């Protein structure tokens, strides 16, 4: 394979020396109609036409490319304003949400920022989980109505009313956050009557 | 993509922009080439430059057939390198085996497995393949059992 | 002039329907992707509904989800899982006092995460991901029943 593949090289080389050959004699030619001024401006309108020429043939091509790039572009940043408002969106909600429960002062809240408060009770993710914890406050309740009855405890579950813009039909990939939140916006609240 | 947005703007016009200046160049050219083409001079130049471009192309074609066979001879002295690298190992190995059938009849004197010489010279009888060793551990087990 | 024309109309064309294609190409890389996951989807809630099948506390007509949703097609939209776990305990407390002497028990099932779930597909299906696994657990319940 390799003398082979080293034949049909040295069989090149020896057509680009005969072709190198060849360009002489055009210039011989050129040489006897010699006018250097017709030549000089010829050249330079054989270049500014071979410029203009393959300006304009890859330029016919590209453009169309960037603009089904810019296309593309305008799709994908839609695409991500409606994320980024929805986002924003549910972030106030969240807040909203958040904002509801901080103020029964059941829970002391040592700064209203997000990453702080979770900062505050990161450890309780460690502790429990919402179907365990579920079970437990059931379990509590039961328990702790054997000594309380005079009192009249009684839990109900309390909810917090869907924000309107819910409704908009933000369309299927963001269905699953509203039902998220819509699922676990449900919590549940105790009463006790003491001493009227 | 606010900022990919407006550099995909900003890009597309300026290539429009540059295919209006190509365009007004192009213009430009093929109208002076018609006046230009008068003397036999335009000709001349654009066969000159052919042969030009046709030593280009045979200059890219013998570096590309370099380039393969450069290629194609390193990994051949690599495979030289190689195949001298496996009669290496046969050495080795070879001396090796040797010095264990010293080893192994050795074992056998002290074991008596009278069946090790004869296994052995039934091995370089047919060490010319795939020898089945299956017979002589076989054996050397059942010699085993009984010890 | 007619072939330049053509080939021009051509350059201008290809590139747009050359981005089509690769737009379509990835967006159908993106659909056969969807279509494998919510085929796995399909077959991860198959798996669960012959499960509860299997251990015969609900009866349905045939192995089918339209035929089933049908069938139960008011409950969801009566109750929801917290509130009906939660009066199931508390089910499971009262009755204790008459069933005491049967030690009844509960224990949770669980789905082995399957590890087809390891393809990350993020972003579109990270939800269902998500809601699926805090969903696929389920409560059942054994009892002593005379030893």
């Amino acid at each position: 394979e390799l003398d082979d593949l080293k034949g049909d090289q040295n069989v090149k080389e020896s057509q680009l020396r005969k072709e190198k050959a060849e360009i002489e004699s055009i210039e011989q030619q050129l040489k006897l109609k010699g006018i250097e001024e017709v030549r000089l401006r010829i050249q330079q309108v054989q270049q500014e036409l071979r410029e203009a020429t393959e300006g304009i043939n890859h330029l016919l091509e590209t453009i169309p490319q960037k603009k089904a790039k810019q296309e593309t572009c305008q799709n994908e940043l839609a695409a991500a304003k409606t994320s980024a408002e929805f986002w924003s969106n549910m972030a106030d909600e969240w807040e909203q949400m958040v904002r509801a429960d901080i103020a029964r002062g059941f829970v002391e809240v040592v700064e209203m920022d997000p990453v702080k408060i979770v900062k505050q009770l990161e450890s309780i993710l460690g502790k429990y989980d919402r179907s365990k914890l579920n079970e437990q406050l059931t379990k509590t309740f039961i328990n702790e109505q054997i000594f309380l009855t005079e009192y009249r405890m009684f839990e109900y579950p309390e909810e917090t009313e869907r924000p309107e813009w819910f409704s908009k039909e933000w369309g299927e990939y963001y269905e699953p956050f509203m039902n998220e939140w819509n699922q676990l916006q449900s919590r549940r609240l105790i009463l006790m009557e003491y001493k009227g | 993509l606010t900022a990919q947005d407006e550099e995909l703007t900003q890009e597309i016009k300026q290539e429009e922009e540059q295919k209006q200046q190509f365009a007004q160049q192009q213009e430009i050219a093929l109208e002076e080439k018609k006046r230009l083409e008068r003397h036999e001079v335009w000709n001349l130049e654009e066969d000159k430059r052919k042969k030009i471009e046709n030593t280009k192309s045979l200059s890219s074609e013998i570096n590309s057939l370099q380039k393969k066979w450069d290629h194609k001879n390193s990994q051949y002295n690599r495979l030289w390198q190689e195949r001298e690298q496996s009669q290496n190992q046969i050495r080795q190995h070879e001396s090796g085996m040797e010095d264990l059938l010293g080893e192994l009849q050795f074992d056998a004197e002290e074991a008596a497995f009278s069946e090790h010489e004869v296994n052995v010279h039934d091995f370089e009888r047919h060490q010319e393949e795939e020898f089945d060793f299956s017979i002589w551990i076989g054996e050397i087990g059942s010699h085993e059992q009984l010890l």
